[PDB]
């Protein structure tokens, strides 16, 4: 899923 | 709503997926479109590198002093003679005729009309001008 | 505020009721607003009590003892409340020293497949609900997806790394109960290209600013223009992607077209000018000379003569005002040309470097969601984005198996049990395993349910690993057919000394094509020890797992070789590659919402299945066959707090069915 994503701004 | 530096249009997202090939398509098509507008500048600014050419020197050799000649009230003979050939070159143009004479404002050739359109015929002089 | 905080940290909104509390307590909801705040406030108060000491078990009596009047006046309310929570699992839920030890006497027989942490979660609570609770496990350990390495002092996660914040998370409560060692992770992460050059951090900024706009494009493509259906196919995130990205490039030419035709423009007014100057020139050259011959008459002349000269002196100042006006005007269009020249639109929307570090960004996108951005639905990829947990996220430097072996102690746990057919009636359920280390070994297991925690993989394997008797509903697997199941790889590289910058968590690497974008774009260093962590992403997860591990451990070192130069990079003293899609209980990482799949789709994973009568014109029997699993819940799936949560409810709707509410 998209929270996974690294430096999520 | 779209986000600032995006550009995205109902007509342009269906220009682009109507086929499979569309977008690659539109792409190509706009290049080609930018080549041909590219060439026809070349073309125009050689065209434009001609004309400036013919005009090397300006037309600082064909230039005349400026005349610093007083106005003055006085009609002299030559003066009203100098007028009704002015009446007769140029129209009701009364600048014109000013500056042929060169001390005679505007004012001063507006009233000569009235004065002397009996004497110089100036009705006549002005029909012997529309005819031409 | 400590209640309103309660019910934030249960994901709970702490001023309304809930769906579920409406079925449990429809005379409160459905009645006067100052029983719904008392209610609330228990509800509220209770979480708090339990949340402030999760290590030991909050009774109904400690319950009502901290609680003040006149809340705590009405005794029936309270224990409505308490046994609410307790039977859904937002109290008493995972590891905690039970005040009243539970009774020898057993009601009821249910069989979980699989122990991850979905099945160990409903385990424990049917266990403490007083139930006959069996795990089958085709492995030998517990924790499924959540697998630790473990080789002397190195500790390595193939499976679940990151607790993705505290804020609402129920793993914040386990960490409290279980000895986890959670590290925060440095959002700070640098880029480096083929070559092993740093991205310039301006054009970084510029790249990632880009990735952010084009996915928000693609969130207005799809909700505002409704651009969800192409050629009667659900459109994916890619393909949305591209369009945008097309109409980038379409914008550019399009920006650069209308410059270059307002300059022929200009160009064009300027060629009408200077042929204007060039007769004007030639008609002042004409009449100088006329007016030069008429002055060579020298006088005295009749007055014809002289009107002659000076009518022709008039004419020339006349048309050389004309021409010093048009010079004039030449000058600014020179000017204007001139500054269009100096001010250019953009020649391209990306450049080939540009692409390669956007193709990093699509690559943490598809490590993020298993899969290839082709695959993922447009509309609903991000489904579950509202309900994301607030903090910093967390790493697990003890190895996340530390969790699911917690929750194993005091169950009954079959390892290298394989179950093969799940057989469900009227009058209950044969689950039959085999020994994984001996296919002949036959296990038979009679339940009066089974919950099924199987992965999505295994549910989607064609032919069947698990055969269902009778089988299950077109709903059911149209759903399992529909939902994405992806992949993501792991490679752990054991060092004997820390080559890299200590205070750096991740760092990205650029691969040149995009066809290899996901292949070991992302290194981590959240360990004690030496250790580095290469994730392969994408379509590359799948290719890379054909690949042998030398080769991989090979292109790792080339890389790092790259970046921190070749005296630096020694050689790894333990290797280990994941490989998730080959693993026969896995078939594959996590759960996509997949295109032509929805949030939906989770729900019906959910729902358990209900047999026919034995003998006809029997009485509806009960339901029989319970799913768990991060497949079976839309609001957190693809995590272990998903999975967690999913056994909870499932534990929940197994005892209100077979203990009664
Ligand atoms: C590489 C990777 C990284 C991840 N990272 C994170 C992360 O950072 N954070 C996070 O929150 N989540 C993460 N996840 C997701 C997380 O690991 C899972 O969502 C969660 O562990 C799934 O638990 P589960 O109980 O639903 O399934 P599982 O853990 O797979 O449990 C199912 C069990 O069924 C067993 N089984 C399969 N077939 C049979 C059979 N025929 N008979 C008997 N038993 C069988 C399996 O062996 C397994 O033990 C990650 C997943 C992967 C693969």
């Amino acid at each position: 899923p998209r929270s996974f994503l690294v430096r999520k701004r | 709503k779209p986000p600032k530096g995006m550009f995205l249009s109902q007509e342009d997202v269906e220009a682009v997926s109507a086929n499979a090939t569309a977008a690659t398509t539109v792409l190509r098509q706009l290049d080609m479109e930018l080549v041909s507008v590219k060439r026809q500048i070349q073309n125009i600014k050689q065209t434009n590198s001609a004309l400036k050419e013919k005009l090397d020197g300006g037309i600082e050799p064909y230039r005349l002093p400026e005349v610093i000649q007083k106005c003055n009230a006085r009609w002299t003979t030559e003066e009203q003679l100098l007028a009704v050939q002015a009446i007769r070159k140029y129209g009701r143009d009364f600048q014109a005729i000013s500056d042929v004479i060169g001390n005679k404002s505007v004012v001063q050739v507006k009233n000569f009309f009235v004065n002397y359109r009996r004497r110089f015929n100036i009705d006549e002089v002005l029909q012997e001008w529309e005819a031409e | 505020s400590g209640v309103e905080g309660a019910a934030f940290q249960s994901r709970l909104p702490h001023d309304r009721m809930t769906s579920q509390e409406a079925a449990c307590f429809p005379d409160i909801i459905s009645g006067p607003q100052q029983t719904q705040k008392v209610f609330l406030f228990i509800r509220n108060r209770t979480l708090q009590l339990w949340l402030d000491n999760p290590k030991i078990q909050l009774t109904f009596e400690a319950t009502l003892q901290q609680l003040e009047a006149p809340y705590n006046s009405d005794t029936v309310l309270v224990h409505r409340v308490h046994s609410y929570l307790e039977r859904h699992g937002l109290i008493n839920f995972g590891i905690y020293k039970r005040i009243k030890p539970l009774p020898t006497k057993k009601t009821g027989k249910v069989i979980i497949i699989g122990s991850g942490v979905s099945g160990l979660a409903a385990a424990r609570q049917l266990q403490s609900f007083g139930m006959d609770v069996t795990l089958l496990e085709a492995r030998d350990r517990v924790g499924g997806r959540v697998a630790t390495f473990r080789k002397g002092n190195y500790v390595a996660d193939l499976g679940a790394m990151v607790v993705t914040g505290l804020g609402g998370n129920p793993m914040a409560v386990v960490s409290k109960q279980v000895n986890m060692e959670l590290a925060k992770i440095k959002q700070k992460c640098p880029l480096y290209e083929a070559n092993g050059q740093a991205v310039p951090k301006e054009k970084d900024e510029m790249v990632e600013q880009e990735f952010n706009r084009l996915l928000e494009a693609t969130s207005y493509l799809s909700h505002q223009l409704d651009f969800n259906v192409l050629n009667n196919k659900p459109v994916s995130l890619g393909q949305a992607l591209e369009v945008v990205i097309q109409l980038q490039e379409k914008h550019v030419k399009d920006e650069q077209i209308e410059h270059w035709k307002k300059i022929v423009k200009t160009q064009e007014e300027l060629k009408e000018l200077l042929n204007k100057m060039v007769n004007l020139k030639e008609k002042i050259k004409e009449l100088h000379q006329q007016y030069k011959e008429a002055s060579e008459v020298k006088p005295p002349r009749d007055i014809t003569a002289e009107f002659l000269v000076k009518s022709k002196h008039r004419d020339l100042t006349a048309l050389c005002k004309e021409y010093d006006e048009l010079a004039e005007t030449q000058g600014k269009l020179e000017e204007k040309l001139q500054e269009l020249e100096a001010n250019p639109p953009s020649d391209v929307y990306l450049s080939s470097r540009d692409r390669q570090i956007l193709d990093w960004h699509f690559a943490n996108l598809e490590f993020a969601n298993a899969t290839p951005l082709s695959t993922l639905s447009l509309k609903h990829w991000d489904q579950d984005d509202d309900f994301e947990f607030t903090g910093s996220h967390l790493t697990v430097r003890n190895g996340y198996s530390c969790v699911p072996v917690a929750l194993a102690e005091g169950l009954d746990i079959k390892l290298n049990t394989a179950v093969r057919q799940v057989r469900y009636t009227a009058s209950g359920c044969e689950v039959i395993a085999v020994n994984t280390r001996s296919t002949s070994q036959t296990f038979i297991y009679k339940c009066d349910a089974v919950l099924c925690t199987l992965p999505l993989g295994v549910l989607k394997q064609q032919p069947p690993a698990v055969q269902f008797v009778p089988p299950l509903p077109e709903w059911k697997t149209s759903a399992v057919q529909r939902m994405g199941f992806g992949n993501l790889n792991k490679v752990v590289l054991c060092f004997d000394r820390v080559f890299w910058d200590p205070s750096v968590n991740l760092f990205g690497h650029v691969g040149s094509t995009t066809a290899s974008r996901g292949e070991l774009f992302l290194f981590w260093n959240l360990y004690k020890a030496p250790i580095l962590l290469a994730l392969v992403a994408g379509e590359a997860a799948g290719i890379m797992e054909n690949i042998s591990d030398d080769v991989i451990v090979g292109r790792c070192l080339a890389i790092l070789k790259g970046i921190f130069g070749s005296s630096a990079v020694p050689q790894p003293k333990e290797t280990v590659v994941s490989r998730w899609r080959a693993d026969p209980w896995a078939r594959g990482s996590y759960s996509y919402v997949a295109a032509g799949s929805s949030g939906n789709d989770y729900d019906l994973m959910a729902q358990p299945i209900t047999p026919g009568p034995s003998i006809p014109g029997a009485p509806q029997p009960i339901p029989r066959l319970f799913f768990a699993g991060e497949h079976t819940i839309r609001n957190y799936p693809a995590t272990v707090h998903g999975a967690l949560l999913s056994g909870l409810r499932e534990a929940g709707r197994i005892a209100d069915q077979f203990l009664g509410a």
